[PDB]
């Protein structure tokens, strides 16, 4: 399921901003 | 009346705009207690002050840092702006000042925690919980655009719970005053719109694309576009395929194909309608605008809080003293601040 691929993502902790 | 606000508003920022408050407190005044978050140029602290018991977040920025990352001007754009806008889903800016070492901003405490917290908790939230939340959004953003800004980072690491359940928008590093276009790669890369990734020129529509992007984190538990680097992310936002739940409800579905819209000709928010597109929306049928605004609707959700000054809301972060050179660093380069 796309939520079992979300968990076991690395992007469910707090997201940074990008930079250059 | 909106309109009306809207004009009265307007004066009131451009007071504050040209002629911006600076060195309205000293950190001595300030019992620091505990860090609610961090970021590479410092962190936001729990402080008491001393002289009225108090509580704020106070906003930590190292300037060695801050010119190592090329970020003065974005950085003295998050002060100018903070320090001039009112709106009641916007942290309040209370104080501002720098020494030798650092700059500080003293805004209101939000004690109820970052979206971002309850939402992976709780894994979603319901339709109406996630509409309440979007609605704040919609306005503050209406209120936002018509002052010419653009916010450029939402996400609900952003937007922090009050005490009566609702938002208030923290973190304008990127929050830049412009008429027509700019250019910054800025932003969190789930969030940004197709015209940024693809260095086109952009302007306020990538807030409304923004907005697309929380209210289907909001409603499905995760972001419409998401992979482990942002590169993978960046391919699925400019390929545009979205897929919903089946969970989603027919009109939650059809505003977010309107927000989620590579096209600006047809992006909602952007249209010759403005953010009338979207407050007419059938998926806000039952949204009341005003009484969101007068904070009279009654919160799907209210945190948990054990006193003034509890942060059980909150992660817990590693702690570090604060030092102030006694030599000025990078004097010129804030003077403004
Ligand atoms: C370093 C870059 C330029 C590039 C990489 C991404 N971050 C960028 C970036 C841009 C501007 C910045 O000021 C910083 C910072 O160093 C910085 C330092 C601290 C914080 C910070 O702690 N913010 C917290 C936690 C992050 C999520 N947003 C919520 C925010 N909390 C609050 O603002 C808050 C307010 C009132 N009551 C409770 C809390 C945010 C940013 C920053 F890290």
């Amino acid at each position: 399921t796309t939520y079992a691929d979300f968990i076991a993502s690395g992007r469910t902790g707090r997201r940074n901003a990008i930079h250059d | 009346s909106v309109k009306e606000f809207l004009a009265k508003a307007k004066e009131d920022f451009l007071k504050k705009w040209e002629n911006p408050a600076q060195n309205t407190a000293h950190l001595d005044q300030f019992e620091r207690i505990k860090t609610l978050g961090t970021g590479s140029f410092g962190r936001v602290m729990l402080v008491k002050h001393m002289e009225t018991g108090n509580h704020y977040a106070m906003k930590i920025l190292d300037k060695q840092k801050v010119v190592k990352l090329k970020q003065i001007e974005h950085t003295l754009n998050e002060k100018r702006i903070l320090q001039a806008v009112n709106f009641p889903f916007l942290v309040k800016l209370e104080f501002s000042f720098k020494d030798n070492s650092n700059l500080y901003m003293v805004m209101e405490y939000v004690p109820g925690g970052e979206m971002f917290s309850h939402l992976r908790r709780i894994g979603r939230f319901s339709e109406p919980h996630a509409r309440f939340y979007a609605a704040q959004i919609v306005l503050t953003f209406e209120y936002l655009h018509s002052l010419d800004l653009i916010y450029r980072d939402l996400k609900p690491e952003n937007l922090l719970i009050d005490q009566q359940g609702y938002i208030q928008v923290t973190d304008f590093g990127f929050a830049k005053r412009v008429k027509g276009r700019t250019w910054t790669l800025c932003g969190t890369p789930e969030y940004l719109a197709p015209e940024i990734i693809l260095s086109k020129g952009y302007n306020k529509a990538v807030d409304w694309w923004a907005l697309g992007v929380l209210i289907y984190e909001m409603a499905a538990g995760y972001p419409p576009f998401f992979a482990d680097q942002p590169i993978q992310i960046y391919e699925k936002i400019v390929s545009g395929k979205v897929r919903f739940p089946s969970h989603f409800s027919s009109d939650l579905k059809d505003l977010l194909r309107n927000l989620l819209q590579v096209d600006l000709t047809k992006r909602f928010g952007n249209l010759k309608n403005g953010v009338n597109d979207i407050k007419n929306h059938k998926w806000f049928a039952t949204t009341d605008w005003i009484a969101i605004y007068q904070r009279k609707v009654e919160a799907p959700f209210i945190p948990k809080f054990k006193g003034p000054g509890d942060t059980s809301n909150f992660d817990d972060y590693e702690e570090e003293e604060i030092r102030v050179s006694i030599n000025e660093k990078c004097g010129k380069e804030f003077s403004e601040f």
